[PDB]
This record gives structure tokens, C-alpha cells and sequence, in this order.
């Protein structure tokens, strides 16, 4: 009788405690974001869009090159 | 059998609100159509030059005037970018012309996925009811299987990226695309969700939840570092109507393309098509 990552108690946690959100965080980038919004089951949006758009750093790694030299632009 | 599907082409490419064609014509499209989309990849590898059309929603005979103003298969290429049932009153001249130039000229004719091209979606919004009362429900279960196979994106030359939706979370390198097993139904979340249901928002920015109710927004800023990340210049997308058929975003790092002309009978957009020449000079045919 233990808890899933994504139990209720924890989410709510998550909400009222940021280091513990963080920590939580740091497991919640083992999954897809379809797994984790799957498991948030409609509720704690805030806690998903938090984990998108503030916890979550993308790049400026360029991992691909596209071998046609041509670019695009837009006609008049 | 070539000599069946030009009797169908030539069959359809007549105005009406009538049936022309046969149950067993109509399976035979959707048999045939899935096996080559099964043949060729989930994500597309097009070259340039080619026309690209967004939404049609069953508005056959505006469909004609992009062939008109296009050049018919294969006069040029298409990439059309899903939603072709649902809404209008023609779906089924609609998919079944598409089915047939698709399966005629496979290397120069290409369909992708749109949210409707879903049996949970397309059951409700009319093409379920389009088929019962045209044909039979056995007929919408013979698109379904069909529509199950569409592919889901395309990338013309490695440079522009065409869904009917948009990014994802999710879509972290192309090839996730190209793995996306094929007969599949649309799951509530994840990659395949997002890339048929996500949306621009130039008011929020990142991620938000979509007010559809399924999937996400994504602001310039997604835009802005997908494409300097993947090394691609435009991100082609449809599933939303506009005034003008083609609205760009984020610094022109996006365009949506909507190609039913006065939706419903209500919305007096305007509908657009994008050709892309050899060099990737883009430019758009519009309809009123
Ligand atoms: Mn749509
Ligand atoms: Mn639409």
C-alpha cells in the first residue's frame, strides 16, 4: 500500500509546497507529458503548465540539419 | 485497377447533391487508399514545388475551384492537410475524390490526418450521418479504418513541417513522428493528439491548456525555438478558419491554412491555398 508519483496527496503537496513541487518535478521528467497529463486526470492544470513553461528549460540545442540549402520567404 | 478509378475520377468531377458511385466503389477506394498509405511513411518526405490546401469540411464544390485554380492531379502536387468530412454537406464526394487522386497518382498526391478524420469526432459533427443516410453505417466503419492510416505529417524540403494541428510537448525530434504506429485511433493525449488538435496562441504564451478541451496552445516563443532547434523555417498548419484562408504567427514562423471558403454557410472567410516553388518562394491563391 503505497502511493503513485501522481496520487492526489502528492499533487496537492505539490501546490502548497515548492520544494516539494520541485522534487516531484525532478521524477515528472521521466515521463512523457501525455503519460503525466493522462495521470493529472483533468486536475492541476497549474501544476502541468508550471511544470511546462517555468520548471522545463528548452535548449538552443540545434539537433538537426536540414540538407536543403533552400529557404524559405513569402511572394509579394 | 486503373481503369475503375478513372471511371470514379471522371465520375465525381460533376456538381451536384446526389450519389454517383457504390457502396462496393466507395470500399474499394478505402481499401485500396489505406494500403498505400500504409506503404508510404507517417511522416511525409515531399519535395517542392507542390500545393498545400488546410480544411475542407465536405464543401466538394469549392474543392473543385482549388483543383480549378491549382491545376488537377498531377498538374501539380498537393499535401492537403486533413479535415475533409464533417460540417459541409459533400463529405463523401469530398474523401472519395481525395481517396481516388491519392491511390491515381501516389507519388504526387498526399492527405494528412485532421482532428475529424476520427471516428469519435466525425461520428458527431455529421459525416456518421452523412454515410447512414447516404449508404449505410457500414460504409462510415470502411472510412474509419481508413482515416486510421492517414499520416500524420510532412516535411517539404526538410524545411517546412506540415501538420493539421500543431507542436507538442511531446515532439521533441521528427522521427517520433514517422514512429507513430499506424491503424490508430486519436488517444485523448500525447503526441499524436497534440500534432491533430494543438493551436497558435498569440495570447498566451508556452503552453496552455486548449479551450477545445483536448491538447494545448502553444505561444511564438514554442515556435521560435521548434523551428531554430529542428532546423526548419515554417511550420504549415490548418484546423482553424481565418478571414483571410492563410494567417501567419510568430514572425511568419507559422501559417495556418484554412481552405473551405465561407464555412458553414456563416463564418465569410475567405479560403487559401499555399503553393511552394523549387526555391520555397511560398504564395497563396485565395477564394472568396
Ligand atoms: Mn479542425
Ligand atoms: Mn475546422
Amino acid at each position: 500500500d503505497l502511493l503513485g508519483l501522481f496520487a492526489k496527496s502528492k499533487l496537492k503537496k505539490m501546490m502548497k509546497s515548492e520544494s516539494f513541487k520541485l522534487k516531484r518535478f525532478g521524477e515528472w521528467d521521466d515521463f512523457t507529458v501525455g503519460y503525466i497529463r493522462e495521470k493529472l486526470k483533468n486536475k492541476y492544470p497549474d501544476l502541468l503548465l508550471n511544470y511546462l513553461n517555468v520548471y522545463k528549460k528548452a535548449g538552443n540545442e540545434i539537433v538537426r540539419h536540414a540538407n536543403n540549402p533552400n529557404k524559405v520567404t513569402f511572394s509579394n | 485497377l486503373d481503369d475503375i478509378i478513372t471511371r470514379l475520377l471522371e465520375v465525381k468531377g460533376k456538381p451536384g447533391k446526389q450519389v454517383v458511385l457504390t457502396e462496393a466503389e466507395i470500399k474499394q477506394l478505402c481499401l485500396v487508399a489505406k494500403e498505400t498509405f500504409l506503404r508510404q511513411p507517417n511522416l511525409l518526405e515531399l519535395e517542392a514545388p507542390i500545393k498545400i490546401c488546410g480544411d475542407i469540411h465536405g464543401q466538394y464544390s469549392d474543392l473543385l475551384r482549388l483543383f480549378e485554380y491549382g491545376g488537377l492531379p498531377p498538374q501539380s502536387n498537393y499535401l492537403f492537410l486533413g479535415d475533409y468530412v464533417d460540417r459541409g454537406k459533400q463529405s463523401l464526394e469530398t474523401i472519395c475524390l481525395l481517396l481516388a487522386y491519392k491511390i491515381k497518382y501516389p507519388e504526387n498526391f498526399f492527405l494528412l490526418r485532421g482532428n475529424h478524420e476520427c471516428a469519435s469526432i466525425n461520428r458527431i459533427y455529421g459525416f456518421y450521418d452523412e454515410c447512414k443516410r447516404r449508404f449505410n453505417v457500414r460504409l462510415w466503419k470502411i472510412f474509419t479504418d481508413c482515416f486510421n492510416c492517414l499520416p500524420v505529417a510532412a516535411l517539404i524540403d526538410e524545411k517546412i513541417l506540415c501538420m493539421h494541428g500543431g507542436l507538442s510537448p511531446d515532439l521533441n525530434h521528427l522521427d517520433q513522428i514517422r514512429g507513430l504506429q499506424r491503424p490508430t485511433d486519436v488517444p485523448d493525449a500525447g503526441l499524436l493528439c497534440d500534432l491533430l488538435w494543438s493551436d497558435p496562441s498569440k495570447e498566451v504564451q508556452g503552453w496552455g491548456m486548449n479551450d477545445r478541451g483536448v491538447s494545448y496552445t502553444f505561444g511564438a516563443d514554442k515556435v521560435t525555438e521548434f523551428l531554430e532547434k529542428h532546423d526548419l523555417d515554417l511550420i504549415c498548419r490548418a484546423h482553424q478558419v481565418v478571414e483571410d484562408g492563410y494567417e501567419f504567427f510568430a514572425n511568419r514562423q507559422l501559417v495556418t491554412v484554412f481552405s473551405a471558403p465561407n464555412y458553414c454557410g456563416e463564418f465569410d472567410n475567405a479560403g487559401a491555398m499555399m503553393s511552394v516553388d523549387e526555391t520555397l518562394m511560398c504564395s497563396f491563391q485565395i477564394l472568396k
